[PDB]
DNA sequence: TCAATATCCACCTGCAGATTCTACCAAAAGTGTATTTGGAAACTGCTCCATCAAAAGGCATGTTCAGCTGAATTCAGCTGAACATGCCTTTTGATGGAGCAGTTTCCAAATACACTTTTGGTAGAATCTGCAGGTGGATATTGAT
DNA sequence: ATCAATATCCACCTGCAGATTCTACCAAAAGTGTATTTGGAAACTGCTCCATCAAAAGGCATGTTCAGCTGAATTCAGCTGAACATGCCTTTTGATGGAGCAGTTTCCAAATACACTTTTGGTAGAATCTGCAGGTGGATATTGA
């Protein structure tokens, strides 16, 4: 019956922020209902903007692009910056 | 050779192989490619780290040291961006953000 | 005997609702209205009491909303009292209706 | 069990006085009581009607919180905090 | 290539009205309507297969789909075509 | 010998199971599906029509313009309710004023 | 000399333009700004005509709605004369403000 | 540009939309609200443009941008 | 009502831009086999949902009473409609040229796969503690004089 | 401008309901060695997408008049807010019984995989055609008198 959730990575980005501070559970799974909801956007986005150009294989391309049409620059700009970043730093294995 | 994370290869909290599974379970496309998971991973880590930022901070003003719904909303409302992301999103618990109209008040 | 002025307490009760987040329906009466209009849907079914907490938080977001709406096609009208009319219009406007 | 009836008047006027009041609502017309639960009874229809459809898709006779947040999302009103 | 529904779109139109013809734009707006409908359904039977954790689009979640999607008498009637024609069709 | 004629419809009951595969909505595309959603489309299709064909008919006109597709979908509640966010391009609007607005 | 009586002449019209479905804004001015825009995001941009086209339909027919629901915004407040008040009005309520 | 957007063309369009008086000011009013409706139009379009790497905005990247914001249009495409 | 503008409104009429109609080749669509396997059916372990009981007080009901708000009227300043002029910018109709979507043709970099070890997480026990709720003076905030 | 009357604050407290940690697996990432593709990269077209040219034709920009619409100013019936007295019925706690989710297994009917074999659907000319766009000539619809 075990179950995956992304509170365990809320969690350690929320030390992050903000060493000195909780969060109650409801707060917690709304956090989840949020992580869930967007990469359910960004995921269609990216499949569908695969599909316009034909292609059968979703690359960081489609997500950066997805993106890009999701979020409200700055959040946008910010965005792609980060997954650039981990991405090159990725590839640089 | 010892066992590297991907996440931290990609300098992430947020878990790459999971991400990486839940878009090839998820019928977005017959196959995906290795940075995809990485770039979402991160965007999601940026925007969870945003918002989080701000709800703790909405909860510092508030005096408490637990963040709860009503400090998301908070965090999300004031914010306009994040409040235009999620302007179709109820936040249970979340209430709203104090605000009379003007021809209200004494006159 | 003191007596507030009418638009005082009302002015009063909105800064406190506003700064608060509990429901403002009262349970009970909510989960009934919820099992009879289920019930008059489809029979013998049943709810998790989160299945109703759920509508509960929606129906009230929702509500809360409307008649933020509502209020400001009243006061567009040069007025500060809500009418039907008000909620009609705000509803035409949102597209629940044309 | 029992019979369930006019529980729509289960919705006082105090409560809906309640929800004026946080959104932010100073005066209300007398009227303003029965087109609240008029408007009230078809969102929650509505919201059930597709619940229930889920529901049965499912082949149970428990409606569980998914089915509503599914069902919320249909009418593009995603609710955050029952997820699980 | 660019295969469109334009003809079964037109076979249709004679059956209801032999007498009537259609524009070009009328045509391709027959044919966005046909593509976003399909979409809809589809979509929406995708996810319905994911809740219950099925691997597989069965004309079950074609049906529940269109419940959820065609709204009132739309819906029952789509309903009833739709049944029918897994019946005369599975008769061989 | 096509699954369509089979099925007795005039909708691609073939293309419509191969676009169900290459869509990406599913693993596994049950038999029936693509004859089911095929049927529904042509029968909203033969519905739009059908009021499309009568809009068409009472302007005078033997073929079917947009302004027809716009007038058959507006003037019907239940398809204005599914093609609510959708606009007919060059199907202008349905003729229709506000009492107020008329004279005396 | 003969002369029609204010709003005699506006009534003509609605019934004229709610009985047509030509476009109302005029094709040259519409693509100038089109590219204008566009610019700004992307430079050196061609454009299929149907693009274009595509581009006046949705916008004008955008327009026509809010003018549709700014309208009543207008009857709303006891009035016969659309205002800014009521644009705004309407896209508030619209979400999209 | 935004000024070729000519007075006359928006009593046209109010027209279509049943509107009897126009206040003086509505014509300002509606040059900025077309401009933000294009901006947003058009910037989603773009981005569809760039991603199949072309130099040219199609019909259907405006199509996709119109669904994107939830104003589908029929007969281009979809 | 009388009369004089302009507006609409059928009935016919003649081509031109599209439609509908034809004549043909591939790429889906139907097939005959040979495999995979998904998930309906069959249990049954056990959370959770529907119920019941009882007591307590937070709150919904009803009724009084009169402040001040919405609805009616009036009245006139001036904004926005109707128009005749005068004129500029949109149409539109080929020509020609050229940027460039759309197609092919490769294939090396990049993925999907099939197994095999190794952890990273999730499900509860075991521990910790913000903060919910109560109290009480300190401070306004209102509203009558 | 005073102040009573009341409501709003804010710091001070203390158990315990709701977080946090501590532990243990075990389902699924990471590690490697093959069996396929894919997505790009060049190369070339044939499209259609600019650019001009260049008249005519509306359709837009002004300036005039003044009709009638929107406000501003006044009133007043009575609607709807503030308070109070009553006592109902939603809350809160606890405890069950068993309906019916959920977790596992079992395994055929059903869907996927080739390898082919036809047939149908998209193309680009060929053979008609539905309405547009005029043209009157005839009742309307407006509006001044
Ligand atoms: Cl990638
Ligand atoms: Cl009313
Ligand atoms: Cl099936
Ligand atoms: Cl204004
Ligand atoms: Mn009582
Ligand atoms: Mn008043
Ligand atoms: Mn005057
Ligand atoms: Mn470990
Ligand atoms: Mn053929």
């Amino acid at each position: 019956t075990r179950k995956e959730s992304y509170s365990i990575y809320i969690y350690k980005v929320l030390k992050q922020v903000h060493p000195d501070t909780g969060i109650s559970s409801k707060a917690m799974s709304i956090m989840n209902s949020f992580v869930t909801d967007i990469f359910e956007r960004i995921a269609s986005e990216a499949s569908r903007l695969a599909h316009y150009s034909k292609r059968s294989t979703i690359s960081s391309r489609e997500i950066q692009t997805a993106v890009r049409l999701l979020l409200p620059g700055e959040l946008a700009k910010h965005a792609v910056s980060e997954g650039t970043k981990a991405v090159t730093k990725y590839t640089s294995s | 050779a010892k066992a590297k994370t991907r996440s931290s290869r990609a300098g992430l909290q947020f878990p790459v192989g999971r991400v990486h599974r839940l878009l090839r379970k998820g019928n977005y496309s017959e196959r995906v490619g290795a940075g995809a998971p990485v770039y979402l991973a991160a965007v999601l880590e940026y925007l969870t780290a945003e918002i989080l930022e701000l709800a703790g901070n909405a909860a510092r003003d508030n005096k408490k040291t637990r963040i709860i719904p009503r400090h998301l909303q908070l965090a999300i409302r004031n914010d306009e961006e994040l409040n235009k992301l999620l302007g179709r999103v109820t936040i249970a618990q979340g209430g709203v953000l104090p605000n009379i109209q003007a021809v209200l008040l004494p006159k | 005997p003191h007596r507030y002025r009418p638009g005082t307490v009302a002015l009063r009760e909105i800064r406190r609702y506003q700064k608060s987040t509990e429901l403002l329906i009262r349970k009970l009466p909510f989960q009934r209205l919820v099992r009879e209009i289920a019930q008059d849907f489809k029979t013998d079914l049943r709810f998790q009491s989160s299945a109703v907490m759920a509508l509960q938080e929606a129906c009230e977001a929702y509500l809360v909303g409307l008649f933020e709406d509502t209020n400001l096609c009243a006061i567009h009208a040069k007025r500060v009292t809500i009418m039907p009319k008000d909620i009609q219009l705000a509803r035409r406007i949102r597209g629940e209706r044309a | 069990r029992k019979v369930l009836r006019d529980n729509i008047q289960g919705i006082t006027k105090p409560a809906i006085r309640r929800l004026a009041r946080r959104g932010g609502v100073k005066r209300i017309s007398g009227l303003i009581y029965e087109e609240t639960r008029g408007v009230l009874k078809v969102f929650l229809e509505n919201v059930i009607r597709d619940a229930v459809t889920y529901t049965e898709h499912a082949k149970r006779k428990t409606v569980t919180a998914m089915d509503v947040v599914y069902a919320l999302k249909r009418q593009g009103r995603t609710l955050y905090g029952f997820g699980g």
